[PDB]
């Protein structure tokens, strides 16, 4: 997630369709957002780090969130009224397919809706971002930076 | 020189020629080759309505001549 | 096929439209601006090329940096660049704007306007002559002519 | 040029006017301390880039006074001639830009044609249109080309008509008079105290010309 | 009917051409990145409103000239214009037209 | 009078090789003046002069349509002039 | 065939406006010892087309905080009013023959200020709001004297019908009967359209620009109809159309000339100009033109 | 001696007052300005047809830099570094060593076009006229890097412009 990131921006963009549709009201999906600067610094340090030749890293954020309250926080920062209505998984797929038609880059795709709904895995065995000497930045510090432009406090609860 | 301004001006003139002329031609084509009848004051409107009824083709422009007096 | 032909023709039309009317906003920072105003003078007549005289930033197409960029002025120039509609270009005029020039080793001078904004055309000289600036503007026109957006979108 | 101006207005009236400068501070005076005198000469072209050879002349006079030498008479006559040409250039710039800001905008072109001719004179004498660096602290760099005085005479016998056209456009116009008359009135004592010079003094009746 | 059709056509053409102008550059992808309350400006609007009312009163003059009572209508029209001039003069002398 | 200016216009049309050449020069150089041929360039540039024009317009160049490797029917520029004709064209000398 | 008539009225005005810009640049350039656009097209003839295409292909900068409703509505109103005010005009025959054509045009011109007000208030800026307020005040101020001068002139016509103006001026122009009113009317039309010396203030910007230029052309055409009467022969209206177009072109070129010839007023200076030089003279001449037909037994017929 | 610019007193007789009132009411000076502009329209413009026509120049004109060579074909530069010393903007960088035949020649001769002020001090400081500032001015560039000249670029410029450069030096060397 970042300033020119789709994920923070993608949720904010929907407000246009009035309501926000989340499969199972977003109650069965957990996410692990990571800051863009953190990933770039991790890549730089991995370039610098000599023993990270054949290793595999997992860059994750500090806090896990349910989809519903994450979208709620995104809409709260943007000062946009938030209405969430459950949508059938098959119904959601249909909308994505309709969207997929455009010559121009699509707002959403079937793979994207399915991908967003899925909860982020957890791989504690893989070396993480902290092994590269970087402290992951919480989304609460950069939410205002990303979402100030979407306008014209109460951080979301995390699960660990 | 200054006459190089004349082309664009000419275009404007042509663009300003089209509306008025067009109206006149349409007024000649819709009103049977004559000037469109103006109707203020509600008396000219009565004259037009009387003309429409007399012709029998439901058109004010068609004119019934003396030949229709028997 | 016809799919490439139609996008090629439309791309040519769009490029001709964009390069046949370039509306510049000019930062008259220093002495380079005086030659700028001589390119609008009757002898050279920038307006006869479709290049309008002193366009507003809200509807400008090309940014001409004419003069020294100090540290105190750089944020304002960056903001003005950020306030431009997307099909925008920057022309760096003169040696001070190109690389700091005759105040390169100064404590209060940006060593080239390209540290702040990307630059499309560099016009050399101190100041560059009116004809030299006209040559640069014409060159920018050819560069715009060479670009191709619909083709890239088609092959992508 | 480039100016930031912070002002407080009570309704239409300007209660206070504050200019913030330094947007073109390049540190010329500190850079001069790292050059020789000849190397430091071209900075004065850049100081007042509407009147170049006048700055050249001032710097050359200072260096000559410190050196206890004097230029040859022909150099001095050339200096005064090109200083008067520079004065014509600067006054054209000033008047036409004043009118342009107010809104006339036609004499700007009318007189920048003559300004282009005077840059042709500069280029013929020095090889540079506006930053010649011709006046050196020992005289001038090069002698005039053999056909320059004739062209200067030909130019200068036609300029009075251009000034007359400018006056036709400006001097008797009621809009221009209403824009300029009784605006920015300064008293002679205030002008002398505040450090004014040139026209800003002579507009208040002070009889002073260096 | 004809006036309604003409107004509808003008509005429709303006709306369509504004929409195409506003949507043609939105198909291609880009970066996609107080109090003072001056009092004289209110007096200008109020004076305009009052003079517009008096103009509304003056409007039936072209038909007023065929009444057979020409002396009375001339007297009343001149009276209305005199009071309009008097309103202007009163607002002038009370420093109501200053800046 | 007016007949004479029309005659000079017709002479300009006839002096460019007909209507085809007239349209060619009008759309390539935005000018239809005719002058004495001063010289021909080894790259295809033609140089004309007319001393009756005011200073600045008394010399001009008609560019070639194909220089070293590119099509130059439309994309002409001032860097295509060789140094000798560059000196002549910029009035740095009176001798071609 | 009323749709065809509407389209044949509405399209040539827009083309005329596009070409007017070329003429304005070209006329000004030759007045400044230079040329206008003469590279894009044989004589700059392709310059308006390139300008239109570039402006229509350039990104629109929506303020990201403004009321999109009024932001869209204002150009719609501007274009609609500008195109509507051409309907009443008779060249020689009007598209719509109104009894109160002049009054209808007055009402439309009165509406014209809502676009300025909405554009200023939707701009989401204090300074643009102040500028819009100044423009609206100037517009209402000068439309007052426009209305008074217009009724004073129509007192010799006998009605508000625009066609009757052709019958009134069959022998002599109206400029000779009352030139001072024509002078003040010309200045008031200059000040209404925010034209020099009164010019104190991608897609929607072009929309407003075409609206303003169409208003300029329409104002000049109305002035030519009102004060420079062309002789109309019923069996060949093309002569009247040619004369009317020539006079309108001359008046528009006169606006360009005045723009090229003068400096600009201050705001308070034009306020003082109107309220202390035009209004008293306008009222005095209105009294004079009321009393004049009665003194001379020269009252126009229609009632 | 001094003159008064605005020390006139308008006459107060009836004819003068009537003349001023006629000026105020009929806008006579505005018509005079209009007439000046109208007359000025009907005269030939001063615009030249660039790039097909070019502005006048002089043999002294300072343009793009070039390194010259002798008629035999050896370069005139002897690595004296006087141009580098005199350069007011420090735009010249020079490195030299003895050539394989023992000649005194440069191995590096760079001029930064973006630090150059085009003053011409370098060409007048040169003892052997190795470096000159030629007549070319139409060398605008799309990147900052191509405006950083090395010895090869300057030698190529000299070989490219030598004819015109030599002609200009022949025309102007008797003034130097
Ligand atoms: C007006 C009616 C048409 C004739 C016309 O405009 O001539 C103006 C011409 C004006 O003289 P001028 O341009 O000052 O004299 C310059 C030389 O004639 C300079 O003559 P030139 O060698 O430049 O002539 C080139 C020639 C050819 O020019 C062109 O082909 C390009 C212009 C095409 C215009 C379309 O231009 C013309 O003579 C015809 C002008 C375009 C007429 C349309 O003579 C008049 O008609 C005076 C009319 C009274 C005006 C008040
Ligand atoms: C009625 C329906 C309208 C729909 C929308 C379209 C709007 C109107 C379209 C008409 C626009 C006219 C375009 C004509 C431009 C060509 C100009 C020509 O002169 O350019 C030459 C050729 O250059 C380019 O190659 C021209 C390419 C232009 C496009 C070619 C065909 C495009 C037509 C497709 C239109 C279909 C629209 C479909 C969507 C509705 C070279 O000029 P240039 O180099 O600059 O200047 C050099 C300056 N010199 C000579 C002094 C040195
Ligand atoms: C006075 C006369 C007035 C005439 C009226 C105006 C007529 C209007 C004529 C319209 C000309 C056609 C304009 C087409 C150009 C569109 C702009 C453009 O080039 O966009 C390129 C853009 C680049 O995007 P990406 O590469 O994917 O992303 C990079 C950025 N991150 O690609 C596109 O979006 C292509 C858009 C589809 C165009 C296909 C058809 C061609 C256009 C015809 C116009 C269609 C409506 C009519
Ligand atoms: C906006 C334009 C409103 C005015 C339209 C009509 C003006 C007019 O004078 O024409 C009236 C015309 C003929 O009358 P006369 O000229 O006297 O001569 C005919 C008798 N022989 O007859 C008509 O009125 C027909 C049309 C009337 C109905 C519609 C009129 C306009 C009503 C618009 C309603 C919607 C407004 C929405 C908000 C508006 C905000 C700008
Ligand atoms: C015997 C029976 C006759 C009855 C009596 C009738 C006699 C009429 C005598 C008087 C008529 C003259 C009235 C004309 C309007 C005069 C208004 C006026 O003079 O106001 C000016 C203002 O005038 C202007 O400044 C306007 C200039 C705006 C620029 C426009 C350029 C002018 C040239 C354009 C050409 C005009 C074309 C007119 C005809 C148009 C045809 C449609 C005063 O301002 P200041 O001089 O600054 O002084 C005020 C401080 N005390
Ligand atoms: S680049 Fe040269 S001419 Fe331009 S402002 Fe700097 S010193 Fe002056
Ligand atoms: S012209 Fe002047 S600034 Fe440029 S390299 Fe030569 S000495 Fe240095
Ligand atoms: S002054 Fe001349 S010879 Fe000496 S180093 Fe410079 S270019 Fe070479």
């Amino acid at each position: 997630f970042g300033r020119e990131d789709r994920f923070l921006n993608y949720f904010a963009s929907m407000r246009w369709f009035g309501g926000v549709p989340l499969i199972s009201l977003g109650k069965e999906t957990v996410k692990q957002p990571v800051y863009i600067v953190d990933v770039s610094k991790g890549i730089i340090n991995a370039i610098k780090d000599p023993d990270a030749k054949g290793k595999t890293f997992a860059f994750v954020g500090p806090n896990r969130y349910l989809l519903f309250d994450l979208v709620q926080y995104i809409f709260a920062v943007a000062y946009r009224p938030f209405l969430p209505y459950p949508l059938p998984h098959f119904a959601y797929r249909w909308v994505g397919r309709l969207f997929e038609v455009s010559p121009f880059e699509p707002w959403t795709t079937r793979d994207k809706v399915e991908r967003v709904h899925m909860s982020d895995m957890t791989l504690p065995h893989l070396p993480g971002l902290e092994d590269l000497g970087i402290q992951a930045t919480p989304l609460e510090l950069k939410a205002i930076e990303v979402l100030r432009r979407h306008r014209t406090v109460k951080p979301a609860k995390t699960v660990n | 020189m200054w006459f190089e301004i004349l082309p664009g001006i000419a275009v404007m003139a042509a663009c300003l020629f089209i509306p008025g002329m067009a109206t006149a031609h349409i007024h000649k084509f819709t009103n049977g080759g004559k000037e469109k009848r103006v109707a203020h004051f509600s008396y000219q409107w009565n004259l037009m309505e009387r003309d429409r009824r007399i012709s029998g083709v439901n058109r004010y422009h068609v004119t019934k001549g003396l030949e229709n007096i028997d | 096929s016809r799919g490439e032909y139609v996008v090629a023709k439309l791309d040519d039309l769009v490029n001709w439209a964009r390069r046949s009317s370039l509306w510049p906003m000019t930062f008259g920072l220093a002495c380079c601006a005086v030659e700028m105003m001589h390119m609008a003078a009757p002898r050279y007549d920038m307006d006869r090329f479709g290049v309008v005289f002193r366009a507003s930033p809200r509807q400008s197409d090309v940014m001409i940096v004419a003069g020294t960029l100090t540290n105190k002025m750089a944020p304002a120039l960056r903001k003005v660049y950020d306030q431009m509609p997307e099909p925008r270009y920057v022309v760096s005029m003169g040696s001070c704007a190109n690389g700091g020039g005759y105040y390169h080793y100064s404590y209060s001078v940006v060593r080239g306007c390209d540290r702040i904004v990307p630059v499309d055309i560099y016009v050399p000289g101190c100041p560059p002559t009116a004809e030299a600036l006209l040559y640069g503007i014409l060159q920018l026109q050819r560069k715009i002519k060479r670009e191709k957006r619909l083709r890239i979108w088609y092959r992508r | 040029g480039v100016l930031r101006l912070v002002m407080e207005l009570s309704g239409e009236m300007v209660r206070k006017c504050d200019p913030h400068i330094g947007l073109l501070h390049r540190g010329t005076e500190k850079l001069i301390e790292y050059k020789t005198y000849l190397q430091a000469l071209p900075y004065f072209d850049r100081l007042d880039y509407v009147s170049m050879m006048c700055n050249e002349q001032a710097y050359s006079l200072a260096v000559e006074k410190l050196l206890n030498i004097q230029p040859p008479p022909r150099a001095q006559w050339i200096r005064v001639l090109f200083g008067e040409i520079t004065r014509l250039l600067n006054h054209i710039m000033a008047v036409t830009t004043h009118a342009l800001d107010i809104g006339a905008m036609t004499p700007f072109f009318w007189m920048f044609e003559e300004r282009e001719k005077m840059f042709e004179f500069y280029e013929r004498v020095s090889g540079a249109r506006m930053h010649a660096a011709y006046i050196r602290p020992g005289g001038v760099h090069q002698d005039l080309p053999l056909g320059l005085l004739d062209d200067i005479y030909e130019f200068s016998k036609n300029f009075s008509f251009r000034i007359d056209e400018l006056e036709e456009m400006l001097t008797n116009n009621r809009i221009w008079r209403n824009r300029t008359v009784d605006i920015g009135v300064v008293t002679a004592e205030d002008a002398l105290n505040y450090g004014f010079s040139g026209v800003m003094l002579r507009g208040s009746g002070i009889q002073w010309d260096l | 009917m004809n006036i309604m059709l003409t107004l509808l056509t003008n509005v429709t053409l303006a709306s369509l051409l504004v929409l195409i102008a506003f949507w043609l550059p939105q198909l291609n992808a880009y970066s996609e990145k107080r109090l003072p309350f001056s009092m004289k400006f209110f007096l200008v609007a109020i004076t305009f409103l009052l003079f517009d009312l008096e103009i509304a009163l003056l409007l039936p003059l072209p038909w007023a000239s065929q009444t057979n009572n020409l002396k009375t209508m001339l007297t009343m029209a001149l009276f209305l214009l005199i009071l309009l001039a008097a309103s202007l003069a009163y607002e002038w002398t009370q420093k109501g037209l200053e800046w | 009078e007016l007949v004479q200016v029309l005659r000079r216009g017709l002479q300009q049309v006839s002096g460019h090789g007909g209507l085809r050449g007239y349209l060619r020069v009008l759309f390539r150089a935005n000018d239809v003046r005719v002058g004495t041929l001063v010289g021909e360039d080894k790259y295809g540039n033609k140089y004309y002069e007319d001393n009756k024009q005011f200073f600045g317009r008394h010399r001009w160049v008609i560019y070639t349509t194909e220089m070293n490797g590119r099509d130059t029917f439309w994309d002409v520029d001032g860097s295509m002039v060789p140094p000798e004709w560059h000196r002549w064209l910029h009035c740095m000398t009176d001798d071609p | 065939m009323f749709m065809i008539n509407i389209l044949s009225l509405i399209i040539p005005i827009l083309l005329a406006v596009a070409f007017l810009t070329l003429v304005e640049r070209k006329v000004l350039g030759y007045m400044q010892l230079r040329k206008g656009p003469n590279v894009v097209g044989p004589y700059g003839l392709l310059q308006p087309i390139a300008d239109a295409l570039k402006l229509f292909t350039k990104e629109p900068l929506r303020p990201a905080t403004s009321s999109i409703s009024m932001f869209i509505i204002a150009p719609i109103l501007a274009l609609s009013l500008a195109l509507t005010m051409w309907v009443p005009l008779p060249m020689p025959y009007p598209l719509i023959n109104m009894n109160l054509g002049v009054l209808f045009m007055l009402a439309m011109s009165s509406l014209a200020v809502y676009s300025i007000l909405w554009s200023g208030w939707a701009s989401n800026s204090k300074y643009a709001l102040i500028g819009a307020l100044r423009a609206v005040a100037q517009t209402i101020s000068y439309e007052v004297t426009l209305a008074i001068i217009l009724l004073s002139v129509l007192l010799m016509n006998g009605s508000y019908t625009l066609s009757t103006l052709i019958t009134t001026q069959e022998h002599i122009w109206m400029i000779f009967t009352s030139w001072p009113l024509a002078m003040m009317w010309f200045i008031s039309t200059l000040a209404e359209t925010n034209r020099a010396p009164f010019d104190l203030t991608a897609g929607p910007f072009a929309m407003f620009f075409m609206a303003e230029y169409a208003n300029i052309i329409m104002m000049n055409a109305f002035t030519a109809i009102l004060f420079l009467g062309a002789s109309h022969d019923p069996h060949t209206p093309e002569l009247y159309t040619i004369n009317f177009v020539l006079k309108t072109l001359a008046l528009t070129i006169t606006f360009l000339w005045i723009r090229a010839s003068y400096p600009r007023f201050r705001y308070d200076q034009l306020m003082h100009l109107l309220w202390k030089s035009f209004l008293p003279l306008t009222l005095a001449l209105c009294m004079w033109h009321i009393s004049l037909p009665i003194m001379t037994a020269s009252i126009p017929p229609q009632s | 001696t001094y003159k008064f610019v605005n020390m006139r007193e308008p006459s107060m007789d009836m004819k003068s007052v009537t003349d001023r009132a006629a000026q105020t009411l009929l806008w006579t000076e505005l018509v005079r300005g209009l007439g000046m502009t109208l007359s000025y329209l009907f005269r030939e413009p001063a615009t030249i047809n660039y790039p097909f026509e070019k502005g006048p120049l002089s043999p002294r004109f300072r343009g793009e830099h070039a390194l010259r060579r002798y008629p035999s074909g050896e370069e005139r530069c002897i690595a004296c570094k006087l141009c580098e010393a005199v350069c007011p903007a420090q735009a010249i960088t020079i490195e030299a060593e003895p050539r394989a035949d023992g000649s005194r020649r440069t191995t590096r001769y760079d001029i930064d076009m973006t630090k150059c002020i085009y003053c011409g001090f370098c060409q007048e400081a040169c003892p052997v006229d190795a470096i000159v500032e030629g007549p070319n001015f139409e060398f605008s560039t799309e990147t900052h890097e191509e405006l950083l000249y090395n010895k090869e670029k300057l030698l190529n410029n000299g070989d490219k412009w030598e004819a015109e450069i030599a002609a200009n030096i022949q025309a102007d060397y008797l003034y130097r």
